[PDB]
C-alpha cells in the first residue's frame, strides 16, 4: 500500500513514526514482510555488488579531481615544498577575500589542501601524470559498472545461486585464501617489480612499453633455475634520489629493511618481496579445506574432534560448525572483530612504517589518517559487539548448542562480567587517583612529590628491539645472544639505524606521562567490552527479564514496573558503549596527536612534563593550540583556516544538541506537540491546509539514536577541525 | 494493534483488569487456580501499551504480558 | 499427601523466578488436582516487586 | 522513614534509605491533618533561622580573629 | 445481555474548553459516556476543569476512550454512580463496549471466552525460527 | 632507567633552589618576627628537608628533575612500591576480612537488615582484631572461604 | 443537550466557521486571468513547467560577472613551510 | 563548467525531495 512496502505493520502507521522507522529498518532484510532464507541471502550477495561499485566510483572520482583541478605535476617535482590539492572550491556565498585566502598550491582558484595522502600513495606506485590518473579513474569508472553489471545479473532466475551454494564455506576460504589474498598480492608485486620501483628508479613503464622493457638485466630465468639472489646483488643506494637514476640498483626484491633515506618510507624493493612472501603462504594455505577434488578437511569435523577429555570445556566445539554458517549476524560480528583489530594494526603500523613517499614529512597528514583509522576501527568494534548479541536473540539455537564452549558462556556470565567491573573499576580508581593527586601538588607548587611511575616493562621492551636508549642489555641490544646475529646483516644493520633515528616515530621515548594514558585507555577498553559484552551474555534475558529473548535486539522498554527498567534491552547497552568507545578513541588519539606536535616543533620536554597531570593536557594541549584555530576568521581578518574555526563551532552545536534527544524524554514532547496540533486546526487561513501524517513525538529509541548521531557526528566534526587547522597552521 | 497474552501461572487477583483504563482485560472462569478465575485480554484494539497491568501483576513474573507491535491511532494514545 | 512437607526447604527449579537456584520456605500445599500450581512458598528475599511469596509447579528438589 | 511508621517499617532494599531522605520535608504526605503540617513547618523556620544566625556570628567572628579588616580599614 | 442504548440525553454544564474533539471526532471516532446522578453535583472533567454534573441521564461526548474511562473510574468512586461508554463512529452506528457483559470486568462471569490464554506458562515460549509467529502465540 | 639518581642531578638539585628562591621572595614583604614569617620560613625548611630526603633513599629523577618510581620489582627500589604494596594490601585484607566476618555473624536470626543499617553491635563481639592475622584466610579457603551454590 | 446520530455533523466542528463566505463574485476582469492562466492550471504540467524553469538558474549562474570567482588577484603565501 | 554543475547537484536536492514526497504520502 505505502512506504515501508516491506512492512505492512509500518505502512499502516497514521502518524509521522512510519516514515521514520521505515527508513531504519530497510536494511534489515529479516524482519521484512514474508522474508526467506533464501530471499535474504541474495539480497546481501546483490547488496554487495552495490556497495563495490560506490567504492569504485567514489575513488574514481579522487583520481578526477586531482587529475583536472589537482597540480600533483607540480607537487611530483617538488614533492617538500608544494601542498597537494584535493579539488576546487566553488561557492557563491565566497566574499572576495574568501577567494583569497584559499587560494593556495599554484592554482588558478581558491581549492582545498588534500591530507588524505592519495598523492603520496599514487606517487609512491608509479603515477607521474595527469593523464596517468584520468586512465585510472576511468577503469574505476568501467569496474565500477561491472559490478552492477554481476548484480544485476545474480538478481536474475538463470543466475541466482543457491542458500546451500552460499553456505559451501569450505571452498570459499579456499579460494579467498588461494585466490582473493593470495594472487591480489601477488599481481600486486607484479606491478611493483614492473612498474613501482623502475617509475621510483626513472624509467617510465606503462602500457606502451611495459611488454619489452625487462624488470631485471637478468631473465625470468633466475627464479625458475631456484637461484633467487641474484634479485637481491644489486641494491638501490642509500643516497638516492627519486625519480632518479642516481644510485639505482638493479635488484628487485630486498629485506634492507629500515628506510629509504631521502624518503623517509619503506623500501619498495622490500615490498615487493613482501607480497610475494606472503602470496605464498595465502596460496599453499587456500588449499586447507576439501571441496570436489577428494582431498582436503571438513571444517566441522575438525571442530567436532577438539574435545579436551575430563572436562573442562565439555562438548568442545560439536555442533558450532553449524551454529555459524546457519547465522550471518556471527559470521559478522566475527568478521568486523578481525577487521576492526587489524584496522588499528594499519594505524599502528603507518605511522611508525610509512609506506608511501613523502608521507611522513606532511605532518597534518600523518595525523590525519591515524585519526580516520583509529574512529574507523572504534565504530567497528563496537559492532562485532553489536552483532554477537543479535546472533543470541535471533540465530542462536541452545539444544543444538549444548554444553559447548560458547554455551558456557552464558553458563557463567556473572563471572566475566563482575570480573570486567572488577578490571574497570580498579583502573579508574588509580588512574583518576594518580592523575588528581599529581594536580594537587604542582597547584600547591610541589611537582617533587608526584608519583611518576616508569614505564620500566615497556622500556624493557624497546631496549629488546634494538634501543640503546636505557641500561637494559636486552636481546638486539646485549652483549650475547642467538637473537640479534640472526640479523645475518640484512634487515638489521638498515633497520637498527632507523630504530635509534631521533627523528622518526620508528619506537618514540617514553616516560611517566606515558604511563599513565597507556592505563587510561586500558580502563577504556576494558569499560568499553564491560558494557557490550554485558548487553550481549544478558540479551536472552536476566534476573529483571527473564524473557528479553522475547522481545528482540530492539525494544524501548519493559516499563516502570518491577522498579524501573530503562535502557535494559542489548541495543541501549551497545549506545551506551558507542560513548565510551568515543571517550577510549577520544584519549587515544589526544595521546597521538599531542606527543607528536611537541616532538615536530623539538620540543618533546613540554609534553613529558605537563602530560604527568591533567591541568597540563587541557592548558598546554587544548588551550595551547587553539589560538590560531579559532582566529581562522576574525573580526579584523580573514585566514584559510576560517573554514576550520567555522567547523569547529559547528561541532559543538551538533554535539550539544545531542544532549537534548539524550536529557529530555518523550512524554514531553508529545504533549507539547498536541497542544500544537490544536492550534493548527484553530488557525483561520491555515485550516484548509491539513497534514498527511499524524504529528507525534519521536520514540524513546528512535531519540537515543538520533541524539547519539548528534553526540557522534560533533565529537568527529570538533577534533577533525582542531585536528587539521591546528597542525596544518604551525605544519 | 499491540499483543497481550495471559499465562496459567495466573492466580486471579484480577489486578491487571483493575490497572487498565482503557478496558482491554477482563476476568474468566477458569479451574486452575483457588480463585478459579483467569485474566483475559479480548479488546486488543484498545490497548496503548503502558504496562500498568504488569506493574500490579503478584506472581513471581508477570502473567500478563504486553508485546509492543504495530501501531495505531488507538495504540498511539492519539486524541487528535 | 502429596510431594512437599509443610516446613521443608525446597531449591526452585523455574529458571524464570528471582529465586532461580534458591531456596525457601513452603506455606502449604493445596490438594486441588486441579490447581497447575500450588506449594506455596515464602522466600527472605524479595524480588523487585517487593513479593515475598509466590506458587510452584510440583516439580522441585528438597533439601 | 522515621516520619511514618509503615514507612519506617523495615528495610530491604537500599531504595528505603533514599527514599528516607527524599520525603524528609514532605510533610503534607506523612499527615493529612493540616494543622500538624502547620506546626511542623514553623518550628522548621525557627531551625533555618538559627543556621543563618550561626552563619552570621561566623562570620563576624572570622572577621574578628581570622581578617585583615582593620588593615584594610 | 441486551445493550441498554442512548437516544438523547442532556449535557453537563460546563461552558467550552480547548480539550474537546477536533476533527478525528469528524473522520474517524469520538466516545460518549453516559451515568446518572442522584443529585446536581460537581465533578472534575478531564481535559478541562469544573463542570456540574447533573440530575438526569447525563450525557458526554469525548475521545480516545480512555478519557471516558478515567471519567468512569471516579464516576464510580466518589459518588456511587453506574455508568456506560461507547463508541459513536462518524456514520451512526452503535457499538457497545464496557461495561457490556453488564458486569464489570474485574468481576469474574459466566460466559466470556478466554481469548489469548496460554497454557504453557511463561518462560517456556521458544526461540526463532524464520518462520511465521513470535513464539508467545 | 636513563634516569640518574636525584644525588647527581643538576635538573632537581635546581627545582630545590628555585622553589626556596620563590617562598623567600614572599617574606621580605613581612619582616620577620612576624607571623606570616615562620609559616613561609618553616616552608622552606620542609622544603629543603624534603629534597634533601628524597636523595638520601635514592630515587631516580628523570631529566625533568622529578623522582620516577620504579616497580619492576628491583630489590634496589622495592620501598618505592612493593613495600608499600604489602602495607596496602595487609590494611585492604584486614578490613575486607572484618567486614565479611560481621555479615556472617549477623545473617543467623534476628532481623539481618536492622543490624546493616544500625550496628549497635560494635564489633560484634570482638570482631576487629580478628583481622590482625587476615592472611590465614588461606586455611579458610581451604575449607569454605566459598559458597558452593553457583559453580566452582 | 444537542446531539443527533441523525446529523453526525453539526455534532463534530464540522461545520464551516462563519468566515466561509458563499457570496456572489468579483468584477469581470476575470474573464482576462482565466485566458492567460490556463496554462498554468493543468497541474503536473505546471509541475514540470517549474523544474525545467530551473534552466533558469543554470542559465543565470553559467552567465554572471558580478560574483565572488576571481582572486581578485594576489601573490599568494607560502605559506607556513612554503 | 564547474558553475553549472553545483547549482544541478541543488536542483536535484529539489527534483529528488519532491518526488520522494510524492511516493511517501501514496
Ligand atoms: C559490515 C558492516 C555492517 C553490515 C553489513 C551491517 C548490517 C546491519 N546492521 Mg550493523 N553495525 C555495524 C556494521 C554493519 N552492520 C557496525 C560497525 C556497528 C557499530 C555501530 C553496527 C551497529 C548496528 C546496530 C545498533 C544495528 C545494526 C543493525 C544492522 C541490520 C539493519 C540495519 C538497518 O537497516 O538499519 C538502517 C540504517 C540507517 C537508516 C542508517 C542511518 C543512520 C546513521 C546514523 C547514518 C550515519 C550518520 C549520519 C547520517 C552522518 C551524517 C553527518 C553529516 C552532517 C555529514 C543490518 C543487518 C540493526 C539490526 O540489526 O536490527 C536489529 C541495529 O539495530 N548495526
Ligand atoms: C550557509 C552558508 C553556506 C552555504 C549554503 C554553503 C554551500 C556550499 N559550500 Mg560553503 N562554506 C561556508 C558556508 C556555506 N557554504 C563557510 C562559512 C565556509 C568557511 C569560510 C565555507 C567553506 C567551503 C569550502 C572549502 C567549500 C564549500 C563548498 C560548498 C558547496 C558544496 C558543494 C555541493 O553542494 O556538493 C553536494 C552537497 C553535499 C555533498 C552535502 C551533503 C551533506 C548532507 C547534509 C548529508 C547527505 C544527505 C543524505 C544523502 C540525505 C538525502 C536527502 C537529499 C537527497 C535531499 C555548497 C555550495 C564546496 C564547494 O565549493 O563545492 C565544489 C567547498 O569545497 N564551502
Ligand atoms: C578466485 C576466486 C574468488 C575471488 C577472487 C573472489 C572475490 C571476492 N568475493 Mg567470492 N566466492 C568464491 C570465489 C572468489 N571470490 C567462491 C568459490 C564462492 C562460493 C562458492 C564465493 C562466494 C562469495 C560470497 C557470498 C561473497 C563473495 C564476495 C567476494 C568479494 C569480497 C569483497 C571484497 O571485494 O573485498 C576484498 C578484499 C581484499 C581484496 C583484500 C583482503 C582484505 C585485506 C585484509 C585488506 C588489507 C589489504 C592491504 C593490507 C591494504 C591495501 C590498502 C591500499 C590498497 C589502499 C571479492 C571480490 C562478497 C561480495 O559479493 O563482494 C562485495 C560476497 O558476498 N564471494
Ligand atoms: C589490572 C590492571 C592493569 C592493566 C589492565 C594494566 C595494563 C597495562 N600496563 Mg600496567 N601495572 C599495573 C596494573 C595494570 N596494568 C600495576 C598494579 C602496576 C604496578 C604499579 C603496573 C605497572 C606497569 C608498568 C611499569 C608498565 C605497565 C604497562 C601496561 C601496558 C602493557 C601491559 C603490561 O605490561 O602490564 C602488566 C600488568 C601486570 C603484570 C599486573 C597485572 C594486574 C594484576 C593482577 C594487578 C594486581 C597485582 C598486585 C597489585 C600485585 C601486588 C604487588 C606486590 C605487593 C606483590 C598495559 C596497558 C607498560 C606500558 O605500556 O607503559 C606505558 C609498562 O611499562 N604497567
Ligand atoms: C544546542 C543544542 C540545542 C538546540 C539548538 C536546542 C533548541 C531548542 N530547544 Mg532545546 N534542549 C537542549 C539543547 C538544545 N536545544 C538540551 C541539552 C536540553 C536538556 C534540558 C534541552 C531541553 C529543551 C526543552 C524542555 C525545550 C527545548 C526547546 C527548544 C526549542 C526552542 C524553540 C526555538 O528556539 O527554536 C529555534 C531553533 C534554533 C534556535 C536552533 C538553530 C536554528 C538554526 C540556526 C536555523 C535553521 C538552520 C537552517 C535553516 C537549516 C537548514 C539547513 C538544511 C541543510 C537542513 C529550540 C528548538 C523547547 C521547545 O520545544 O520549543 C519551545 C522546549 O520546550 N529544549
Ligand atoms: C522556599 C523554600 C522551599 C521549601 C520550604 C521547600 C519544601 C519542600 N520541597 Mg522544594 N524546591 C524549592 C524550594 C523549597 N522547597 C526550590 C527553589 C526548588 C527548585 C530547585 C524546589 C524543588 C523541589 C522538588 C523537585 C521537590 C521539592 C519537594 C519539597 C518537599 C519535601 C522534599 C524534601 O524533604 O527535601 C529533601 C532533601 C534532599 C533530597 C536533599 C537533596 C540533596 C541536595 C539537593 C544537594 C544540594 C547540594 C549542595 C547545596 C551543594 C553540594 C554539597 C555537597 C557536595 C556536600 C518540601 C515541602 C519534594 C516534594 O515532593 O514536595 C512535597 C520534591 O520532590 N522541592
Ligand atoms: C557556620 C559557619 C562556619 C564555617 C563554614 C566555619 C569554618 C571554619 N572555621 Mg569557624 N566558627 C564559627 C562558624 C563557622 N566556621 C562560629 C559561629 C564560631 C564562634 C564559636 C567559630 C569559631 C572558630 C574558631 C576559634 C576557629 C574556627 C576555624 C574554622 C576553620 C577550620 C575548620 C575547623 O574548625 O576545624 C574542625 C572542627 C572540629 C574538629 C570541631 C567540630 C573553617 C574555615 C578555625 C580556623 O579559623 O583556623 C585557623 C579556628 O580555630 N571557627
Ligand atoms: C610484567 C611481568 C612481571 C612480573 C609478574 C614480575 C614479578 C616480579 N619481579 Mg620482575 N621485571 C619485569 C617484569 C615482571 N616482574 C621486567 C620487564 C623487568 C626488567 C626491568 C623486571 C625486573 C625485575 C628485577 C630486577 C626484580 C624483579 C623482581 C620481581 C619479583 C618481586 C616480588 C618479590 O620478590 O617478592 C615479594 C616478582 C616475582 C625482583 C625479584 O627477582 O625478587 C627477589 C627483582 O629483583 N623484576
Ligand atoms: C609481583 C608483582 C607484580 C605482579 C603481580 C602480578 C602480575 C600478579 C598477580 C596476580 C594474580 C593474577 C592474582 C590472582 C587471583 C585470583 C583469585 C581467584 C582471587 C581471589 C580472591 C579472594 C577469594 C579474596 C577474598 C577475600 C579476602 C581473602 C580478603 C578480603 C576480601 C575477600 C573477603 C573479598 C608487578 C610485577 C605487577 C608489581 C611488583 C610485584
Ligand atoms: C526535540 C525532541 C522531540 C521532537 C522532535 C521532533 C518532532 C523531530 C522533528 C524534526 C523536524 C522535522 C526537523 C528535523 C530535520 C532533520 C534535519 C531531518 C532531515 C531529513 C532526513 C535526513 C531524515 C522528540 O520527539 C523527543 C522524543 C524523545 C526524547 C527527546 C525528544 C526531543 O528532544
Ligand atoms: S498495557 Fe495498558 S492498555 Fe494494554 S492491557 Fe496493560 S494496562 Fe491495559
Ligand atoms: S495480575 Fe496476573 S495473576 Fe493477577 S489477574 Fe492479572 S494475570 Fe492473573
Amino acid at each position: 500500500l505505502r512506504i515501508p512496502r516491506f512492512s505492512q505493520g509500518l505502512a499502516q502507521d497514521p502518524t509521522t513514526r512510519r516514515i521514520w522507522f521505515g527508513i531504519a529498518t530497510a536494511h534489515d532484510f529479516e524482519s521484512h514482510d514474508d522474508i526467506t532464507e533464501g530471499r535474504l541471502y541474495q539480497n546481501i550477495f546483490a547488496s554487495h555488488f552495490g556497495q563495490l561499485a560506490i567504492i569504485f566510483l567514489w575513488t574514481s572520482g579522487n583520481l578526477f579531481h586531482v587529475a583536472w583541478q589537482g597540480n600533483f605535476e607540480a607537487w611530483v617535482q617538488d614533492p617538500f615544498h608544494v601542498r597537494p590539492i584535493a579539488h576546487a572550491i566553488w561557492d557563491p556565498h565566497f566574499g572576495q577575500p574568501a577567494v583569497e585566502a584559499f587560494t593556495r598550491g599554484g592554482a588558478l582558484g581558491p581549492v582545498n589542501n588534500a591530507y588524505s595522502g592519495v598523492y603520496q600513495w599514487w606517487y609512491t606506485i608509479g603515477l607521474r601524470t595527469n593523464e596517468d590518473l584520468y586512465t585510472g579513474a576511468i577503469f574505476l569508472l568501467f569496474l565500477s559498472f561491472i559490478s552492477l553489471l554481476a548484480g544485476w545479473l545474480h538478481l536474475q532466475p538463470k543466475w541466482k545461486p543457491s542458500v546451500s551454494w552460499f553456505k559451501n564455506a569450505e571452498s570459499r576460504l579456499n579460494h579467498h585464501l588461494s585466490g582473493l589474498f593470495g594472487v591480489s598480492s601477488l599481481a600486486w608485486a607484479g606491478h611493483l617489480v614492473h612498474v613501482a620501483i623502475p617509475g621510483s628508479r626513472g624509467e617510465y613503464v606503462r602500457w606502451n612499453n611495459f611488454l619489452d622493457v625487462l624488470p631485471y638485466p637478468q631473465g625470468l630465468g633466475p627464479l625458475l633455475t631456484g637461484q633467487w639472489n641474484l634479485y637481491a646483488q644489486n641494491p638501490s643506494s642509500s643516497n638516492h634520489l627519486f625519480g632518479t637514476t642516481q644510485g639505482a640498483g638493479t635488484a628487485i626484491l630486498t629485506i634492507l629493511g629500515g628506510f629509504h633515506p631521502q624518503t623517509q618510507s619503506l623500501w619498495l624493493t622490500d615490498m615487493a618481496h613482501h607480497h610475494l612472501a606472503i602470496a605464498f603462504l595465502f596460496l599453499i594455505g587456500g588449499l586447507m579445506y576439501r571441496t570436489n577434488f577428494g582431498i582436503g578437511h571438513s571444517i566441522k569435523y575438525i571442530l567436532e574432534a577438539h574435545i579436551p577429555p575430563g572436562g573442562r570445556l565439555g562438548r568442545g566445539h560439536k555442533g558450532l560448525y553449524d551454529t555459524i554458517n546457519n547465522s550471518i549476524h556471527f559470521q559478522l560480528g566475527l568478521a568486523l572483530a578481525s577487521l576492526g583489530v587489524i584496522t588499528s594494526l594499519v594505524a599502528q603500523h603507518m605511522y611508525s612504517l610509512p609506506a608511501y613517499a613523502f608521507i611522513a614529512q606532511d605532518f597534518t597528514t600523518q595525523a590525519a589518517l591515524y585519526t580516520h583509522h583509529q574512529y574507523i576501527a572504534g565504530f567497528i568494534m563496537t559492532g562485532a559487539f553489536a552483532h554477537g548479541p543479535i546472533f543470541f536473540i535471533r540465530d542462536y539455537n541452545p539444544e543444538q548448542n549444548a554444553d559447548n564452549v560458547l554455551a558456557r558462556m552464558l553458563e557463567h556470565k556473572e563471572a566475566i562480567i563482575s570480573h570486567l567491573s572488577w578490571a574497570s573499576l580498579f583502573l579508574g580508581f588509580h588512574t583518576l587517583g594518580l592523575y588528581v593527586h599529581n594536580d594537587v601538588m604542582l597547584a600547591f607548587g610541589t611537582p617533587e612529590k608526584q608519583i611518576l611511575i616508569e614505564p620500566i616493562f615497556a622500556q624493557w621492551i624497546q631496549s629488546a628491539h634494538g634501543k640503546t636508549s636505557y641500561g637494559f642489555d636486552v636481546l638486539l641490544s646485549s652483549t650475547n645472544s642467538p637473537a640479534l646475529n640472526a640479523g645475518r646483516s640484512i634487515w638489521l644493520p638498515g633497520w637498527l639505524n632507523a630504530i635509534n633515528e631521533n627523528s622518526n616515530s620508528l619506537f618514540l621515548t617514553i616516560g611517566p606521562g606515558d604511563f599513565l594514558v597507556h592505563h587510561a585507555i586500558a580502563l577504556g577498553l576494558h569499560t568499553t567490552t564491560l558494557i557490550l559484552v554485558k548487553g550481549a551474555l544478558d540479551a536472552r534475558g536476566s534476573k529483571l527479564m527473564p524473557d528479553k529473548k522475547d522481545f528482540g535486539y530492539s525494544f524501548p522498554c519493559d516499563g516502570p514496573g518491577r522498579g524501573g527498567t530503562c535502557d535494559i534491552s542489548a541495543w541501549d547497552d551497545f549506545y551506551l558503549a558507542v560513548f565510551w568507545m568515543l571517550n577510549t578513541i577520544g584519549w587515544v588519539t589526544f595521546y597521538w596527536h599531542w606527543k607528536h606536535i611537541t616532538l615536530w616543533q623539538g620540543n618533546v620536554s613540554q609534553f613529558n612534563e605537563s602530560s604527568t597531570y591533567l591541568m597540563g593536557w587541557l592548558r598546554d594541549y587544548l588551550w595551547l593550540n587553539s589560538s590560531q584555530l579559532i582566529n581562522g576568521y576574525t573580526p579584523l581578518v580573514c585566514n584559510s583556516l576560517s573554514v576550520w574555526a567555522w567547523m569547529f563551532l559547528f561541532g559543538h552545536l551538533v554535539w550539544a544538541t545531542g544532549f537534548m534527544f539524550l536529557i529530555s524524554w518523550r512524554g514531553y514532547w508529545q504533549e507539547l506537540i498536541e497542544t500544537l496540533a490544536w492550534a493548527h486546526e484553530r488557525t483561520p487561513l491555515a485550516n484548509l491546509i491539513r497534514w498527511r501524517d499524524k504529528p507525534v513525538a519521536l520514540s524513546i529509541v528512535q531519540a537515543r539514536l538520533v541524539g547519539l548521531v548528534h553526540f557522534s557526528v560533533g565529537y568527529i566534526f570538533t577534533y577533525a577541525a582542531f585536528l587539521i587547522a591546528s597542525t596544518s597552521g604551525k605544519f | 494493534s499491540h499483543s497481550v497474552k495471559i499465562y496459567d501461572t495466573c492466580i486471579g487477583c484480577t489486578q491487571c483488569v483493575r490497572a487498565c483504563p482503557t478496558d482491554v482485560l477482563e476476568m474468566i472462569p477458569w479451574g486452575g487456580c483457588k480463585a478459579k478465575q483467569i485474566a483475559s485480554a479480548p479488546r486488543t484494539e484498545d490497548c496503548v501499551g503502558c504496562k500498568r497491568c504488569e506493574s500490579a501483576c503478584p506472581t513471581d513474573f508477570l502473567s500478563v504480558r504486553v508485546y509492543l507491535w504495530h501501531e495505531t491511532t488507538r495504540s498511539m494514545g492519539l486524541a487528535y | 499427601p502429596i510431594g512437599p512437607k509443610r516446613g521443608a526447604k525446597v531449591k526452585i527449579l523455574r529458571q524464570e523466578s528471582y529465586w532461580y537456584k534458591g531456596t525457601g520456605s513452603v506455606v502449604t500445599v493445596d490438594q486441588d488436582p486441579n490447581t497447575r500450581y500450588p506449594v506455596v512458598v515464602r522466600f527472605n528475599k524479595v524480588n523487585y516487586a517487593n513479593v515475598s511469596t509466590n506458587n510452584y509447579a510440583l516439580d522441585e528438589v528438597e533439601e | 522513614g522515621h516520619f511514618s511508621r509503615t514507612i519506617a517499617k523495615g528495610p530491604d532494599t537500599t531504595t528505603w534509605i533514599w527514599n528516607l531522605h527524599a520525603d524528609a520535608h514532605d510533610f503534607d504526605s506523612h499527615t493529612s491533618d493540616l494543622e500538624e503540617i502547620s506546626r511542623k513547618v514553623f518550628s522548621a523556620h525557627f531551625g533555618q533561622l538559627s543556621i543563618i544566625f550561626l552563619w552570621l556570628s561566623g562570620m563576624y567572628f572570622h572577621g574578628a580573629r581570622f581578617s585583615n579588616y582593620e588593615a584594610w580599614l | 445481555t441486551p445493550p441498554e442504548l442512548d437516544p438523547n440525553t442532556p449535557s453537563p454544564i460546563f461552558g467550552g474548553s480547548t480539550g474537546g474533539l477536533l476533527r478525528k471526532a469528524q473522520v474517524e471516532e469520538f466516545y460518549v459516556i453516559t451515568w446518572e446522578s442522584p443529585k446536581e453535583q460537581i465533578f472534575e472533567m478531564p481535559t478541562g476543569g469544573a463542570a456540574i454534573m447533573r440530575e438526569g441521564p447525563n450525557l458526554l461526548k469525548l475521545a480516545r476512550k480512555e478519557q471516558c474511562l478515567a471519567l468512569g473510574t471516579r464516576l464510580r468512586s466518589k459518588y456511587k454512580i453506574k455508568y456506560q461508554f461507547y463508541r459513536v463512529f462518524p456514520s451512526g452506528e452503535v457499538q457497545y463496549l464496557h461495561p457490556k457483559d453488564g458486569v464489570y470486568p474485574e468481576k469474574v462471569n459466566p460466559g466470556r471466552q478466554g481469548v489469548g490464554v496460554n497454557f504453557r506458562s511463561i518462560g517456556k515460549n521458544v526461540s526463532p525460527i524464520e518462520v511465521k509467529f513470535t513464539g508467545k502465540q | 632507567s636513563g634516569l640518574t639518581p636525584c644525588k647527581e642531578s643538576k635538573q632537581f638539585a635546581k627545582r630545590e633552589k628555585q622553589s626556596i628562591k620563590k617562598l623567600e621572595s614572599s617574606l621580605k614583604i613581612y619582616a620577620a618576627d612576624s607571623a606570616p614569617a615562620l609559616a613561609i620560613n618553616a616552608t622552606i625548611e620542609k622544603t629543603k628537608r624534603r629534597f634533601d630526603n628524597y636523595a638520601k633513599q635514592g630515587l631516580l629523577c628523570g631529566a625533568d628533575g622529578l623522582p620516577h618510581l620504579i616497580v619492576s620489582g628491583d630489590q634496589r627500589h622495592w620501598g618505592e612500591f612493593i613495600t608499600p604494596g604489602i602495607l596496602f594490601l595487609y590494611i585492604a585484607g584486614w578490613i575486607g576480612w572484618v567486614g565479611r566476618s560481621y555479615l556472617i555473624a549477623i545473617r543467623d536470626e534476628k532481623k539481618p537488615t536492622q543490624k546493616e543499617i544500625i550496628i549497635d553491635v560494635p564489633l560484634a563481639s570482638r570482631l576487629v582484631f580478628r583481622g590482625f592475622s587476615w592472611p590465614i584466610a588461606a586455611y579458610r579457603e581451604l575449607l569454605n572461604g566459598e559458597l558452593v551454590a553457583k559453580d566452582v | 443537550y444537542f446531539d443527533l446520530e441523525d446529523i453526525g455533523n453539526t455534532t463534530g466542528q464540522w461545520d464551516l466557521y462563519g468566515s466561509d463566505a458563499p457570496s456572489p463574485y468579483s468584477p469581470l476582469q476575470s474573464k482576462f486571468f482565466e485566458t492567460f492562466a490556463a496554462p498554468f492550471t493543468k497541474r503536473g504540467l505546471l509541475l514540470k513547467f517549474l523544474i525545467l524553469g530551473g534552466g533558469s538558474t543554470l542559465a543565470y549562474f553559467s552567465t554572471t560577472a558580478s560574483g565572488d570567482i576571481l582572486p581578485i588577484v594576489k601573490g599568494p603565501q607560502l605559506p607556513p613551510k612554503l | 563548467p564547474s558553475l553549472f554543475v553545483p547549482l544541478v547537484g541543488l536542483l536535484f536536492p529539489a527534483v529528488a525531495m519532491a518526488s520522494l514526497f510524492l511516493h511517501v504520502e501514496k
